[PDB]
DNA sequence: TTAAGCAATTCGTAATCATGGTCATAG
DNA sequence: CTATGACCATGATTACGAATTGC
């Protein structure tokens, strides 16, 4: 922790896995492994050791009402 | 085609004016069971439960499943052109959205309006039942002047339900007071404890909660922990009459 | 301080020359402009300090960049001790400094800000600019930039991120350097400084910094020089009041006969001129005496004084306001050959301008509180004001009539201290502009020059409501057949209210005036109240803004802008409104009915927490009075009843911590009867249940139809069709409008699920 | 440690219902003697003494000469939330400053507790003189609050003829003039004007409406008068002492 | 040391004044 | 157990300051 809070900051700004400020954070790994881009799998290994926490599993911008 | 005739009109006076300082506009859910009604405040804090069943009025008619829209503030100067002794029945049609009101004196003297209803589009919610820990019942009248007293004090007031009695703690800029109550018929003070409460409440919704107060003799103050506060009265052999508010976190 | 951008032009030239972005972090390369990058502040700070003094600017522009932008780089570099940055100036020796400055008067109001000292360069801040010149409603960048073209913890972690952000962040920094430069240079403002400090002789930091006193204490120096005259020093605190000006009393109404307007132009500066008004030559009442020749060496005054003839000796005023007028004459008549509409207007405001000055060199006189004051100048003033308009009303209403072989003796219904509204009687606009050219002509002939009445307009038909309240159709000439509305003082100009409201009495009086009919106006403004009360109105047309002036008035008396602005924010006790600017606010509903300033929120804080409006507030107060100033006349007191009737039809129809405790009652569709179950329809209205599936699906297919209308078109604002969108403009009726139709959607579409499914889904 | 009780307590609340309206602010002088208040009034024309003996007391412990200031009306406002069968207590202690007001009910069922807040007071302070006073009239205060409520719908200020036979209340107004003639009545509803030489006065009838607030407060009220001094209105507050009103008179 | 003028209409808040519903106690 | 006016409570009228626009 506070070093999985920058790994996951560094996955949503990557232009080449597409525009995700709509949907969910493990979906948009799955889309981009479906079309196989280029997911690491380390921005999965810590969608895994944890539950459904609000700060890990969700967009950058998920209040903000854009 | 609804139509019902009740011989004390003094009771319908006495809830609608419960009633016409705290909403503006009702929805009536007429039914085969009697005339029940909820409704939140205008400030969207507080919660009404009224229920009038079905036996208590000696003249019952309903044919099918109704649901009026009124304007609390025009029913309200109608329900004062009728005496205090006055038998009162209500009219209406399944196809219509006027209300016909007659009032029969029991003398040489009848009176009858149409009053236009309104179409709103309100939403209805309720209250689910679980047993509340501090159970009081208490007199009214003593719990009209206690709020009315510690109102010009301050805003909030503290109730503190203990073993023997219950203690009302209130404060403000002139300073602070409190007031005891301990067990010892409708004059008492019945008090039933499992857990001890403490709380906060605002006292500009308990007084407008004390405007009721010709319904009855006595009062019931149920408590428990985080859940609003329930205000119940009960009417002889009609129904009852429910007010709810939230604590302050 | 993370990223500087600057766009430098030469003037005369339609494109820019220099184009420079300096950033903190590396970044990506922009086609057309230069990037550079640095690992820390102070090399920043020095490559813009280098850079500033080596292109070597004479003028530097932006917007509010006096009393953010400069102040806070100055502060920045003495935080981090770079010791060579505040040297912007072109002394090689000096360094610069902040320095507090107010400035007040009656007629802009009062405004402090900073300043920062640069010897040898000029500062023109467009904010400053615009809040001297314009009276607009929000003065944004996007909201004049709207107005006039037609357009913080994001860019932290678009800075924090990876260098195609931080070229986002560039681009959108360049676009944001690059508008003042196309507004100063689309509004003519630059040309019309120059003028300005040509005709008046002040320079050229004097028309931002100070007010209309050392223009004309400038000129009457420079004319004092040629006749040997010294000044004086006269001060007093304090005199009293003259009367002002005289208004003729109406006759209210609707008029459906054409009435002409006549008017007198430059009217004051034409009184100063052509009785030979002047300090130099007011005769004190001892003087004249023993001398007793009266006829042709002075004349006197409706207030009393006696004032040399011209035949010997001129006045000073009289030069200066003839060299203004000739000036303006000047601009109108290059302003007679102009074809585009905006440069029209334009030009349109630098003849405004002189006409002010011309007006306010009459002003200086009999301000008190000044530095020359002679008030028996301006109480003669005004009493020829009032002579000569009722002059006017007693020649046009006596001569054409009915004995003396006209059509119909006419009558005037109006006249406001320069112009005069006379009924003629003809229905006919050809046979009403030729005879009303006939009385200006006419009239003018009894008077010394340059006094002369003109013909302006007719109106066809009017509508007189009070004193400085009125409205008509404006007719130029005959063949043009109209040109638009006028509306003189009514609720449609005035930025106190709603948009809402404004929006209504436009729209009422174009389906009044235009068309003549009142039923679809009665049906409009029953639609209005209706979707008011229906809570389908957009909350932009809610917003109500307020002036925060000096704060001992609005100690003295409770007012709602001023508790919203008082009470700071949870978030932000850093911006907050400060003296002299707008607040805005919405009212929302409560049961605090002795004060509607306990009821006012910020539109951002009710945007997020979703709280709601009072419909009843801006049912009975807002909408209800300038109705009834309006629709009234044309009819009786039934009128009111009419519309208090439209509305009664209309307000039988009204939309609705414990709030979480919900228990979800389901309701029939046909006929709102609660019950057990979740089937959408009720037992005994169950047979028509394809006409309640038929109806609300032809709403569903209209909120579809409004979902994608408005949600693809931030992305042609926005410019990309490849990356979200994030702009959060709260002047921009996009925003919140997009946010409520994803609600109303969400809504109408679980609606329909209480009926099954129209198939499988899993085959 | 002063702790003091008083069973018939609606008196107190009967002395400041007739003492907020007067004068904002009380100089409360707790001595061995009992209860004491001398205080100018805000107008600089009246005075109230009010004396507390120990004896019409119940129960009394004072060990300190108290010197305390109470802001009226707002412990006026605390005084409304308690009947007038409800017993008053008041309890004090001389490092700590407050006020314990402790209402006792009849039933003893409802206890009230309330606390005031002490502020500081350099009040001034002078002594009536003691004289012959040549009008001393005993009266009903009802009666003599309805007959100069009746007056004051006439005028303003009252003039004032007392002698033998019988006493002249007499006024203008912008009506006319008018006045009452009252005589001797051949124990509360009894009345005496007890005289030696008769005498004219003008006194202000709108401080006589301010003096009648302590209409419920005796059996009957005193008036006494004499040769340009002050009025002293006399309310007995039976059994416990007395509230005299000191008006200094008017030329 | 620094600042162009007057006329008029509209709206909100606190204070002043009118009037009825309870109530409290003397008959 | 029942008249009477004194007492509390709620609504109609006036006054004045603030804001903004027309000449
Ligand atoms: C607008 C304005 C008018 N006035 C006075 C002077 C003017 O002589 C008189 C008439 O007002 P205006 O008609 O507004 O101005 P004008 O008549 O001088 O020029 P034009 O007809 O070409 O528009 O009102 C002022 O003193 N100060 C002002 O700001
Ligand atoms: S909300 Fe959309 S349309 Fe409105 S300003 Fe923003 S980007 Fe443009
Ligand atoms: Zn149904």
């Amino acid at each position: 922790e506070e070093a999985e809070l920058e790994l996951l900051r560094q996955f949503d700004l990557a232009w080449q896995y597409g525009p995700c400020t709509g949907i969910t954070r493990l979906q948009r790994w799955c889309r981009a492994k479906q079309m196989g881009l280029e997911p690491p799998p380390e921005v999965w290994q810590v969608l895994k050791t944890h539950p459904g926490d609000p700060r890990f599993q969700c967009s950058l911008w998920h209040l903000y009402p854009l | 085609m609804f139509e019902a005739r009740l011989v004390q009109g003094s009771i319908l006076k006495k809830v609608l004016e419960a009633l016409k300082d705290l909403i503006n506009e009702a929805c009536w859910d007429i039914s085969s069971s009697g005339v029940n009604l909820q409704s939140m405040d205008s400030s969207h804090v507080s919660l009404v439960q009224l229920t009038l069943r079905s036996e208590g009025f000696d003249t019952y008619r309903c044919d099918r499943n109704l649901a009026m829209g009124v304007n609390l503030t025009s029913m309200s100067k109608i329900l004062k052109c009728a005496g205090n002794e006055d038998i009162i029945t209500l009219r209406a049609e399944d196809n219509a959205d006027t209300l016909a009101l007659v009032f029969e004196a029991p003398n040489e003297k009848v009176s009858d309006y149409e009053m236009k209803l309104m179409d709103l589009d309100v939403e209805q919610l309720g209250i689910p039942e679980q047993e509340y820990s501090c159970v009081v019942k208490m007199p009214s009248g003593e719990f009209a002047r206690i709020c009315r007293d510690l109102s010009h004090i301050g805003d909030a007031v503290v109730i503190s339900c203990a073993k023997d009695g219950v203690k009302f703690s209130a404060s403000g800029e002139l300073g602070n007071g409190n007031i005891k109550l301990s067990q010892t018929e409708e004059e008492a003070v019945t008090i039933e404890m499992n857990e001890p409460v403490q709380l906060t409440f605002a006292l500009r919704y308990l007084n407008f909660f004390t405007k009721a107060t010709p319904l009855s003799s006595t009062v019931t103050l149920s408590m428990s922990a985080d859940v609003p506060l329930v205000v119940e009265y009960k009417i002889a052999d009609m129904g009852h009459l429910k007010y709810y508010l939230a604590p302050k976190i | 301080v993370i990223q500087i951008c600057s766009l430098g032009l030469r003037w005369g030239e339609p494109e820019p020359f220099l184009r420079l972005a300096l950033t903190l972090r590396p970044c990506a390369p922009i086609l057309g402009a230069k990037v550079q990058s640095y690992e820390k502040e102070e090399d920043l700070l020095q490559a813009w300090s280098t850079f500033i003094r080596i292109m070597d600017p004479d003028v530097i522009t932006g917007y509010n960049i006096q009393n953010f932008d400069l102040p806070y780089l100055i502060s920045r570099a003495q935080t981090l001790k770079v010791q060579t940055f505040p040297f912007l100036g072109r002394v090689a020796g000096l360094c610069s400094n902040i320095r507090d400055s107010s400035f007040q008067s009656k007629q802009t109001g009062r405004r402090d800000t900073k300043v920062v000292s640069m010897v040898g360069r000029v500062q023109m801040d467009m904010l400053q600019v615009l809040l001297r010149e314009y009276k607009l409603r929000s003065y944004t960048l996007n909201a004049v930039s709207f107005h006039f073209l037609g357009e913080h913890s994001i860019i932290t972690d678009l800075q924090n991120g990876n260098d195609q952000t931080r070229r986002r962040l560039a681009v959108y920094c360049l676009k944001d350097a690059y508008l003042p430069l196309r507004l100063l240079e689309r509004l003519m403002v630059l040309v019309n400084a120059v003028e300005m400090a040509r005709v008046t002789g002040v320079p050229l930091s004097y028309l931002l910094s100070r007010g209309q006193q050392v223009k004309v204490v400038s000129q009457l120096l420079r004319q004092a020089m040629h006749e040997g005259l010294l000044m004086p020093v006269v001060k007093s605190e304090g005199g009293e009041d003259y009367t002002g000006a005289t208004v003729i009393e109406p006759l209210k109404g609707y008029y459906d006969v054409p009435i002409a307007t006549l008017d007198f132009s430059s009217l004051y500066p034409s009184i100063m001129m052509a009785h030979n008004l002047c300090y130099t030559t007011l005769l004190r009442p001892g003087t004249a005496q023993k001398l007793g020749l009266t006829e042709d060496q002075f004349i006197r005054t409706p207030t009393g004084d006696e004032f040399v003839k011209t035949s010997v000796r001129k006045g000073l005023l009289p030069q200066i306001l003839e060299n203004l007028l000739s000036a303006r004459k000047r601009a109108k008549a290059e302003l007679a050959k102009e074809t585009d509409p905006l440069r029209r207007q334009v030009l349109d405001g630098r003849q405004l301008a002189l006409k002010v000055s011309a007006n306010s060199v009459y002003g200086f006189t009999g301000a008190q509180v000044g530095k020359l004051p002679c008030l028996e100048i301006s109480q003669s003033v005004t009493g020829f004001g009032r002579q000569m308009i009722e002059k006017t009303k007693q020649l046009v209403e006596s001569k054409y009539t009915v004995e003396n072989g006209y059509s119909t003796s006419a009558k005037v219904v109006y006249g406001d201290t320069d112009s005069v509204m006379c009924r003629f009687g003809v229905s006919s606009v050809a046979e009403a502009m030729a005879l009303g050219r006939e009385a200006a002509d006419w009239v003018s002939g009894h008077f010394p020059s340059p006094i002369r009445l003109e013909f302006e307009k007719v109106y066809f038909p009017y509508l007189l409501i009070s004193k400085k309240r009125y409205a008509g159709l404006l007719f130029s000439s005959r063949p043009d057949a109209h040109d638009r509305m006028d509306c003189k003082g009514l609720e449609a100009v005035r930025r106190d209210n709603c948009p809402l409201v404004a929006n209504l009495v436009t729209a009422s009086l174009r389906r009044l005036l235009i068309d003549r009919d009142p039923e679809g106006a009665v049906a409009h403004a029953q639609d209005v109240i209706s979707d008011l009360l229906c809570n389908r109105i957009d909350i932009s047309q809610l917003v109500i803004t307020k002036e925060l002036t000096r704060a001992a008035s609005d100690y003295a008396g409770k007012q709602a802008h001023v508790e919203l602005a008082e009470r700071m924010r949870k978030r932000d006790p850093g911006s907050a409104p400060s003296l002299g600017d707008r607040v805005p606010y919405v009212i929302i509903s409560a049961a605090k009915g002795v004060a509607a300033y306990m009821k006012s929120e910020d539109p951002l804080f009710v945007l997020e927490h979703s709280l709601p409006i009072d419909t009843q507030y801006y049912l009975e107060q807002q909408l209800a009075k300038p109705l009834l100033r309006i629709f009234e006349p044309i009819l009786g007191e039934g009128r009111a009843e009419a519309v208090l009737l439209r509305g009664d039809h209309t307000r039988c129809k009204t939309v609705l911590g414990l709030l979480a405790f919900a228990k979800r009652r389901n309701c029939c569709i046909g006929c709102r009867t609660v019950l057990s179950h979740q089937g959408a329809v009720c037992e005994f209205c169950q047979p028509r249940e394809s006409e309640l599936y038929q109806k609300e699906v032809s709403h569903l297919n209209a909120l579809e139809e409004r979902f994608s209308r408005l949600w693809t078109q931030c992305q042609r604002c926005q410019g990309s069709l490849h990356e979200d969108v994030i702009c959060t403009s709260r002047d921009c009726p996009i925003f919140y409008m997009r946010k409520k139709v994803r609600k109303d959607l969400e809504d109408q579409e679980q609606l329909l699920r209480r009926f099954g499914p129209p198939g499988p889904e899993a085959w």
